[PDB]
């Protein structure tokens, strides 16, 4: 396995566009070969898609020189946790056929968590941003760094979960804006006082586990909902467009937190509209459509919650 | 049968300034006076809401904005 010289100019361009640097020629070569293997995978997968094997396309992106395991290790951050009546979401049973809170002005720009296991914080923040819009009419970027640094029941860039974050915000009576408390991609000391109160209220509700119909109802009724997924597959790492569905996605291997901002159907494939935090160069300008009502694909309804306070 | 509540003289300048910033025009004096009273009621609402927030009742504050001279009902009247 040597690199393919025909790609030399494309490798140089790829490095420049994604601000990639390497410590030494040996690392650069190893990273180039990972990239060429990912490219070949993307090519074959898209051929299979052109033949109806898959409902979605892949594309190269800024993660191209990484393995799938490396992506999970460095840029996810969901740690799985306790389910009681006082945090249980109880719907009030006709939801619309499709919802897209992006178009209603409830969804801020796509963010980039970088190499910090903080997707739990970005997921929490997105849900909080939706509820703030619902209650005030104003859309503002809120602060994931506030959560990474200050949710002591979570582990900062080493991971966490969303309900701990919501509980922190409830105890703290709010969260800072991103402007007041900006993201740095590494854990620092909390800007503020140790967390007071013993929690008067939980501050969040949870979707019954695995229930996609309850999740749809909650998205329609409440707003964007924090969710978890298995993001360990290469097919996820290079998702580009279409409706994502991969039978190797393991609903018992949740490892990444994202945000359901809607649901619908595209070309006859039902989906969830999912906001990621890998920047806009991933997926479809930062989004992935994930299969809906295909037996809880990727565990999308296994760890779903939203803030309520 | 002759009144209700009245515009507060102390906000006259703020009202003039609010109209300019949000590019507000009114068909006539009655229209303007009516909208000023909605705006004053909304200010009171915001103040009391924010008082509540300072007491931990809410996790968010409100602010006067360009929709300030409209009722709640007029979100999509
Ligand atoms: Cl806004
Ligand atoms: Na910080």
């Amino acid at each position: 396995l040597y690199p393919e010289e025909i790609l030399d100019t494309h490798w140089e361009l790829w490095k420049k566009t994604h601000r990639k640097q390497y410590n030494n020629k040996v690392d650069e070569i190893s990273r180039r070969l990972i990239w060429e293997k990912n490219l070949k995978y993307i090519s074959i997968h898209n051929l299979e898609a052109s033949l109806g094997v898959h409902t979605y396309e892949l594309a190269m992106n800024h993660l191209g020189d990484m393995t799938s395991e490396e992506v999970v290790q460095k840029m996810t951050g969901l740690k799985v946790p306790s389910r009681s009546n006082d945090t249980l979401y109880i719907p009030e049973w006709r939801a619309p056929d499709s919802v897209d809170y992006r178009k209603k002005g409830y969804v801020t720009p796509v963010k980039n968590q970088g190499q910090c296991g903080s997707s739990w914080a970005f997921s929490s923040v997105g849900a909080l941003e939706g509820q703030l819009k619902k209650k005030t009419g104003k859309l503002l970027n809120l602060s994931p760094q506030n959560l990474v640094d200050c949710v002591s029941e979570n582990d900062g860039c080493g991971g966490g979960y969303m309900t701990n974050a919501f509980q922190y915000v409830q105890k703290n009576r709010g969260i800072d804006s991103e402007d007041a408390y900006p993201y740095v991609g590494q854990e620092e000391s909390c800007m503020y006082n140790p967390t007071g109160k013993a929690a008067k209220c939980r501050g969040y509700r949870e979707i019954p586990e695995g229930n996609e119909k309850a999740l749809k109802r909650a998205v329609a009724r409440v707003g964007p909902v924090s969710v978890a997924t298995d993001a360990s597959l290469t097919s996820f790492q290079f998702y580009s467009k279409g409706v994502y569905y991969d039978e190797s996605c393991n609903s018992d291997n949740l490892n990444h937190a994202v945000l359901a901002v809607g649901y619908g159907i595209q070309k006859g494939n039902k989906h969830w509209i999912i906001k990621n935090s890998w920047g806009e160069n991933w997926g479809n300008k930062g989004y992935i459509l994930m299969a809906r009502n295909k037996n809880n694909a990727c565990g999308i309804a296994n760890l779903a919650s939203f803030p309520k306070m | 049968g002759s009144h209700m509540l009245y515009p507060e003289e102390i906000l006259d300048t703020h009202w003039e300034l609010w109209k300019k910033t949000h590019r507000k025009q009114y068909n006539n004096k009655v229209d303007e006076i009516s909208r000023r009273l909605i705006w004053e009621k909304n200010l009171k609402y915001i103040s009391i809401h924010n008082l509540e927030a300072s007491l931990g009742v809410h996790t968010y504050e409100l602010a006067m904005n360009h929709l300030g001279d409209m009722t709640s009902e007029e979100v999509v009247q």
